[PDB]
RNA sequence: AUUAAACCUUGUACCUUUUGCAUAAUGAACUAACUAGAAAACUUCUAACUAAAAGAAUUACAGCUAGAAACCCCGAAACCAAAC
C-alpha cells in the first residue's frame, strides 16, 4: 500500500535507526532520590520496616480463619476420580464441514486427535472423549464413530442419520499409545494388549442400551428399535447401504489399531512389520 | 532469452505479485538478464519496525551470560573473631574486620557468578521478522537477485571494481543455496574481504541483513527462503517435535 | 576448578593404576562386586506390591536395611551376622 | 570471509563404549539398544529377535497379570 | 479487561483502515441511538469497538462478501 | 577530587573482524534447517546454564546438581552456605508477604 | 509459606486449606460451618439447620486462599456425573 | 586509575582557563583570525550606516603610507595613500 | 544594598527524634576515597496467532504465548563441637 511508499524516501534502516513499540517498557525506578529515598517507602521505625513481619495467614495470635474452619472432604479422593473430555456435536459437525476429519472411514480417538479437533491430557487422568447432546437438532452427517462414554440423546441424533456409535474402553497405557502413535513406534518395541475394564466400569460396558463393545450383538436390534419410537423417528437398514462395510467396521475387544495384532513390531526405517514366530510368545498375545 | 520466474506456491487473489530485475556477475555490465516474480506474502509485508528491533534484541540477547563476581563478607579470608568488646573502648560497635564498611571487607550487592540471559521468543514472530527484513531491502532498493555466484576470474580487485560500478554499498553479503557447492571461483575472491561475506542460505538472519548494506540472492535461494517462510502460515501447532516423522513435513 | 572425574569413582580409577592392576584379574572382580547381606535385624517385605489401607490403592514398596555397627573384636569371632 | 560449515546432527547409530569409566549410564542399558533398531531399522545391527521377552521374562509377565 | 470493559476487535484489516471506520460508523449508529466509541491502529491494522457487536459485524461482513 | 593531568592513549577498534562480520549467522537453523536443531544448542557457556535462566537461589541449586561430585572441598563448603542464606532471605524476609 | 523452595524452586501449596475448602473455577469458594457437629443437644432445630449447610466465602478470604494454593487447584476438571457441574460458571452477572 | 577519557577531556579545558589568566596572550588584529574576507567586511561597513559609498574610493581610505612601506621591505627579502581623501 | 571592604536595615546553625513545637536532647575537628531495596502467584501496559495458543508433558465457555514492571545496611549478651 501507500506505507511501502514511504520506505522508499526515508533514509537506510540500520542498526543505529532501532526503536521498541511505544509504552512497551515501564521505567524501574531506584531509591537514590529524595522522593524515593530516605525512609524509601517502607514507613516508620518498627517489624515491618526492618524486614520480620509474620507469615501470611497469621492473625496476630487469635485461631486463623483457615484453621477454625472444621475438615471436610470436598477433595477426598480427587486425584484417582476419572476425567472424560467433552465433545459436542456442534464441534463435531463443524470439523466434518471444513474437512479436517474424513467421514468415509471410520472415526476414533486417533482420527480426532490428529485433527485437533480434541486435546488430550492422559498425565492428567483423561481416559477419552464423551459425545454430548448440543447441537443434535441440526447434525446432518452419516458416521461411524467410537467414543468411551455416550448420553442418551447423543446416540440417537447420530443413528437417526443412518449410522452406528459405540461405547468402548481404554486403560491408562494403551490411551497413551492411542493418541500419540509414531513415538512409539520409534521405542521398537512389541505393541501390548488392552486390558479389560476395571471391575466398577463392567456393567456399563457389558450393556446393550449403551452401546457397550462387550454386550450381546443379539440384543442391539431390540435397543435401537425403542430408541426410535421414542424419539419418532424411523429406524434405517443400513445393510441396503452400499458403506455397509465401513460402518460395520469393529476392532477387537484386545486391539488398539485397526488393521496391526498385539505382538507385532513397526520398523518405520524401511517400511516393514516383523511378527514373532514363538508358540509361547503367540499364545500369550493372542490370550 | 529472457530469464522468466514464476511463484510455485499459490499467491492470494487479491495481492498482485511484485517482481524484481534479475542479474548476472559474469560481466560489468550485464546487469539486467531477466525478470521474476516474488511471493506478495514475503517481500510486501507491512513495514513493522517494532518486531524488527524485537529480534534484533533477542539475537544479541539470548547467547549472554556474564562472568562477574564479588565475595560477600562470608567468603572474605579471616573475620571470625569480635575485634574489641562492646563497651568501655569508645570506638564504633563492630563484629567482624571484613564487613562491608571496612576497607577489604565484604561487597554488600555485588554480581553474583556466571549469569545467563536466556529466552525464546515464539517461532512465528521469529519468522515474521525475517519477512520484514526482505521487504525493507526491496522498498529501499538494497536487494539484488541474481541468477548464480560464478565469477569470471577470482582476482579479488575485480569483485570490489564491481561493486562501485554497480552503485552498491560499502559492504555486500551474499546468498547461496548450499555451502558445499558453493563455486570455487567465489570462494577465494571474498575470503580474503573484510566486508564482502559469503554465506549459505540457512545461515540467513535479520542481525546480518541490518548489518550489511546490500544483500545478494540467487535464484535457488529465492525459492529456497520463500517455501520456508510461507510454510509458518497455514500450519497447525506441533503434537511433537517436527524433527518426528509427519504425513506430508520432510 | 573441578576433578576430572566424580569422588565416589576414585576408588575403581585407583585399583586401574599401578601395582593394583597386575594383580590378578578375579580377585580384582571380588573386591568390586559389593552384595548385600541377607537381613539379620529387620524384616524384609514379601511383596513388592502393597494396598494402602487409607486411600485403599496399590503402592510400591522397597526394603531399606537398618545401620549396624560391627566392633573390631567382632573379626576375631563369628558373629551370625 | 565466508563462514564455516553450518553445524549438523550426527547421523547413524550410535554404539557407547561399555569400559569407559566416564560413559553415561543410561545409554548402556537394553532399552537404549531398542531405541537405535527403531530409529534406524536394520542398519543398527540389532538381532531382531531379541526386542520380544525372552522366555524367563515371560513367565513374571504372565504370574503379574493374574495376580492383578 | 478489567474485568467489567467489553470490546469487539476486527483484525486483519488490509487496504484504507479509516474508510472501513466511517462504515461501521453509519451501520452501527442507528442501533445505539449515537455514534459508537472507535480506536484505529495503523501499524497493526486492527479496528477496535466498545460494547460486544460480533454477532452483528459477522453478518455484515458476509454480506460484503470478503 | 583528583583529575588526570593528560589525556589517556587513544583506543582503536575495528568493526570489520571475523568476531564481529559474522555474528548472528546459524540463529535461524531450525526454521531454515527443517529443525534438527534448536538455536539454544548453539550456546557456549558453564555446562548447568546452558539454554536455562534463574534466580540465584535457583542457579545455586543448579549448580550442585550438575557438578556438585567434582568439586573441590572448600568451594563445596561455601555453595552450601549460601545456598542456606539464600533460603532463609526468599522465604522469611522482605516488604511483601 | 514457601515462595520458593530448595529442591525445585517452586512455591508450595500448604495442605491445610485444600483440605477445608472447595474452589469453583468462576473463582468462588464452599466451606462448612464451625460447630457443625458439637453438642447438638443444646442446639434449637432451626440453629442446627443452618449448621448443615454449604456456604460462601468473602472477597478478603477468597483472596487469601488463592495466595496459599498452586495453580494446578483453580484447573478445569471434567468429572463425569459431576455434582457441581452446573455451578462452575456465572450466568447473567453485572459487574 | 578510572577507565574513560571524558573527564580528562573536560579537565584539558580548564587547564587552558587557568593559563590564560596568569599569562594574558599578546593582542592580534582581526584579520589573521579565522573567518575573514576583506570584500565582503568593507560593504557591510556602509550599509551598517546607512549610507552608500563607491568601493574603490572607501577601500583607499582604509590604507596607510606606513603600511606601504613594510610591504615593500617584505617584497625585496602599487597601492595608493589617503593622504588626499584625509586632508 | 551602596560612590565606598566595615558603620545603616533585615535575620533564634544543620541532621535525627519528639505533640505538625525547640534556647530541649542524640550525632558531626576538617579533606580524599569507600559505604545500604534483591525475587514475578495475581494485576496493568506492548506485540504474535486466534476456538485455539505453545519448538513434547501445560492452560482454555476469548483464550494462549512472549517482553517490560518487586520486596535494604551495621550492631549483642548467649548456646554447641573440636583443639590449645
Ligand atoms: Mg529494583
Ligand atoms: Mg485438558
Ligand atoms: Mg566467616
Ligand atoms: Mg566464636
Ligand atoms: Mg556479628
Ligand atoms: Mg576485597
Ligand atoms: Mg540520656
Ligand atoms: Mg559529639
Ligand atoms: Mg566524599
Amino acid at each position: 500500500g501507500t506505507s511501502l511508499d514511504l520506505l522508499r524516501s526515508l533514509p537506510r534502516v540500520s542498526l543505529a535507526n532501532l526503536k521498541p513499540s511505544p509504552n512497551s517498557r515501564k521505567r524501574e525506578r531506584r531509591p537514590r532520590d529524595r522522593r524515593r529515598g530516605r525512609k524509601c517507602g517502607r514507613g516508620h521505625k518498627g517489624e515491618r520496616q526492618r524486614g520480620t513481619r509474620p507469615r501470611l495467614g497469621f492473625e496476630g495470635g487469635q485461631t486463623p480463619f483457615y484453621i477454625r474452619i472444621p475438615k471436610y472432604g470436598f477433595n477426598e479422593g480427587h486425584s484417582f476420580r476419572h476425567q472424560y473430555q467433552p465433545l459436542s456435536l456442534r464441534r463435531l459437525q463443524y470439523l466434518i464441514d471444513l474437512g479436517r476429519v474424513d467421514p468415509t472411514q471410520p472415526i476414533d480417538l486417533t482420527q480426532l486427535v490428529n485433527g485437533r479437533g480434541v486435546t488430550i491430557q492422559p498425565l492428567k487422568r483423561d481416559y477419552g472423549v464423551q459425545l454430548v447432546e448440543e447441537g443434535a437438532d441440526t447434525f446432518q452427517a452419516k458416521i461411524n464413530i467410537e467414543v468411551q462414554l455416550a448420553s442418551e440423546l447423543a446416540i440417537a441424533a447420530i443413528e437417526k442419520n443412518g449410522g452406528v456409535v459405540t461405547t468402548a474402553f481404554y486403560d491408562p497405557r494403551s490411551l497413551e499409545i492411542l493418541c500419540k502413535p509414531i513415538p512409539f513406534f520409534l521405542r521398537g518395541q512389541p505393541i501390548p494388549k488392552r486390558m479389560l475394564p476395571p471391575e466398577s466400569l463392567v456393567p456399563y460396558y457389558t450393556d446393550a442400551k449403551n452401546r457397550g463393545y462387550l454386550a450381546d450383538p443379539a440384543k442391539f436390534p431390540e435397543a435401537r428399535l425403542e430408541l426410535a419410537m421414542k424419539f419418532g423417528y424411523v429406524l434405517p437398514d443400513i445393510t441396503k447401504d452400499e458403506l455397509f462395510r465401513m460402518l460395520s467396521a469393529r476392532k477387537d475387544p484386545r486391539q488398539i489399531f485397526f488393521g496391526l495384532a498385539p505382538g507385532w513390531v513397526v520398523n518405520m526405517a524401511d517400511k516393514k512389520i516383523l511378527k514373532p514366530t514363538d508358540e509361547n510368545l503367540l499364545k500369550y498375545y493372542s490370550s | 532469452d529472457p530469464v522468466l520466474r514464476k511463484c510455485e506456491l499459490r499467491i492470494p487473489v487479491h495481492r498482485r505479485p511484485v517482481q524484481a530485475w534479475v542479474e548476472s556477475l559474469r560481466g560489468f555490465e550485464q546487469e539486467r538478464i531477466g525478470l521474476a516474480e516474488l511471493h506478495p506474502d514475503v517481500f510486501a509485508t507491512a513495514p513493522r519496525l517494532d518486531i524488527v528491533h524485537q529480534v534484533a534484541i533477542w539475537q544479541r540477547n539470548f547467547r549472554r551470560i556474564s562472568y562477574a563476581n564479588t565475595k560477600t563478607r562470608a567468603e572474605v579470608s579471616g573475620g571470625g573473631r569480635k575485634p574489641w568488646q562492646q563497651k568501655g573502648s569508645g570506638r564504633a560497635r563492630h563484629g567482624s574486620i571484613r564487613s562491608p564498611l571496612w576497607r577489604g571487607g565484604g561487597v554488600a550487592h555485588g554480581p553474583r557468578g556466571p549469569t545467563s540471559y536466556y529466552y525464546m521468543l515464539p517461532m512465528k514472530v521469529r519468522a515474521l521478522g525475517l519477512k520484514v527484513a526482505l521487504t525493507v531491502k526491496l522498498m529501499q532498493d538494497d536487494l539484488h537477485i541474481v541468477d548464480s555466484l560464478e565469477l569470471p576470474t577470482a582476482d579479488p580487485q575485480y569483485l570490489t571494481e564491481l561493486a562501485q560500478y554497480r552503485h552498491w554499498g560499502s559492504s555486500v553479503l551474499l546468498v547461496d543455496l548450499t555451502h558445499e557447492e558453493m563455486p570455487k571461483n567465489v570462494v577465494a575472491a571474498t575470503s580474503g574481504l573484510n566486508s564482502f561475506n559469503l554465506i549459505p542460505a540457512v545461515g540467513l538472519n535479520v542481525y546480518s541483513m541490518l548489518k550489511h548494506q546490500t544483500l545478494v540472492l540467487t535464484l535457488p535461494s529465492v525459492a529456497f527462503l520463500e517455501d520456508k517462510l510461507l510454510w509458518q502460515d497455514s500450519r497447525y501447532t506441533p503434537l511433537y517435535p517436527f524433527r518426528l516423522p509427519y504425513s506430508d513435513f520432510p | 576448578p573441578l576433578h576430572r572425574y566424580p569422588v565416589h569413582l576414585w576408588q575403581k580409577l585407583r585399583l586401574r593404576q599401578g601395582i593394583c592392576a597386575r594383580l590378578p584379574a578375579h580377585f580384582l572382580r571380588s573386591l568390586e562386586e559389593e552384595r548385600t547381606p541377607t537381613p539379620v535385624h529387620y524384616k524384609p517385605h514379601g511383596t513388592k506390591f502393597k494396598i494402602n489401607p487409607k486411600n485403599g490403592q496399590r503402592e510400591r514398596v522397597e526394603d531399606v536395611p537398618i545401620p549396624v555397627h560391627y566392633p573390631p573384636e567382632s573379626q576375631q569371632g563369628l558373629w551370625g551376622g | 570471509y565466508r563462514a564455516p560449515p553450518p553445524p549438523r546432527r550426527r547421523p547413524g547409530p550410535h554404539s557407547p563404549d561399555p569400559e569407559n569409566l566416564l560413559t553415561p549410564r543410561w545409554q548402556l542399558t537394553p532399552r537404549y539398544v531398542a531405541k537405535q533398531f527403531g530409529r534406524h531399522g536394520a542398519i543398527s545391527g540389532v538381532p531382531p529377535a531379541s526386542l520380544w521377552p525372552t522366555p524367563e521374562q515371560l513367565r513374571e509377565l504372565e504370574a503379574e497379570e493374574q495376580e492383578w | 479487561t478489567h474485568g467489567n470493559r467489553q470490546m469487539t476487535l476486527i483484525r486483519k484489516v488490509e487496504g484504507d483502515i479509516w474508510a472501513l471506520q466511517k462504515d461501521v460508523e453509519e451501520f452501527l449508529s442507528p442501533l445505539l441511538g449515537k455514534t459508537p466509541i472507535t480506536q484505529v491502529n495503523e501499524v497493526t491494522g486492527t479496528l477496535r469497538i466498545k460494547g460486544y457487536f460480533d454477532e452483528q459485524l459477522k453478518a455484515w461482513l458476509l454480506e460484503k462478501g470478503f | 577530587a583528583f583529575v588526570r593531568l593528560t589525556l589517556p592513549p587513544p583506543k582503536v577498534v575495528d568493526r570489520w573482524n571475523e568476531k564481529r562480520a559474522l555474528f548472528g549467522v546459524y540463529d535461524n537453523i531450525g526454521i531454515l534447517g527443517n529443525f534438527e536443531k534448536h538455536p539454544k544448542e548453539l550456546i557456549k557457556g558453564p555446562v548447568w546454564l546452558r539454554g536455562w535462566r534463574g534466580n540465584e537461589l535457583q542457579r545455586c541449586v543448579r549448580k550442585k546438581k550438575f557438578v556438585g561430585n567434582r568439586m573441590f572441598i572448600e568451594d563445596l563448603h561455601n555453595l552450601n552456605k549460601r545456598i542456606s542464606y539464600l533460603y532463609k532471605h526468599f522465604n522469611r524476609h522482605g516488604k511483601y508477604r | 509459606l514457601t515462595y520458593c523452595s530448595t529442591r525445585k524452586g517452586k512455591r508450595k501449596t500448604v495442605k491445610s486449606v485444600v483440605h477445608r475448602f472447595l474452589r469453583l473455577h468462576s473463582g468462588l469458594w464452599l466451606r462448612r460451618k464451625a460447630g457443625y457437629k458439637k453438642k447438638l443437644w443444646k442446639k434449637s432445630t432451626a440453629r442446627k439447620k443452618r449448621l448443615r449447610e454449604f456456604v460462601f466465602c468473602s472477597k478478603t478470604q477468597s483472596k487469601l486462599l488463592d495466595k496459599m494454593t498452586t495453580s494446578f487447584w483453580k484447573r478445569r476438571n471434567w468429572y463425569a456425573g459431576d455434582p457441581y457441574q452446573m455451578y462452575h460458571d456465572r450466568t447473567n452477572l453485572r459487574v | 586509575v578510572k577507565k574513560g577519557f571524558r573527564a580528562a577531556f573536560r579537565f584539558q579545558k580548564e587547564l587552558e582557563r587557568w593559563r590564560l589568566l596568569r599569562c594574558p596572550p599578546p593582542p592580534v588584529r582581526r584579520s589573521e583570525k579565522p573567518n575573514w574576507d576583506y570584500h565582503a567586511e568593507v560593504q557591510a561597513f556602509g550599509s551598517r550606516l546607512q549610507e552608500t559609498f563607491s568601493l574603490d574610493l572607501l577601500k583607499t581610505a582604509f590604507i596607510n603610507s606606513c603600511y606601504i612601506k613594510s610591504e615593500e621591505a617584505k617584497r625585496q627579502s602599487n597601492l595608493k595613500d589617503n593622504q588626499e581623501l584625509f586632508e
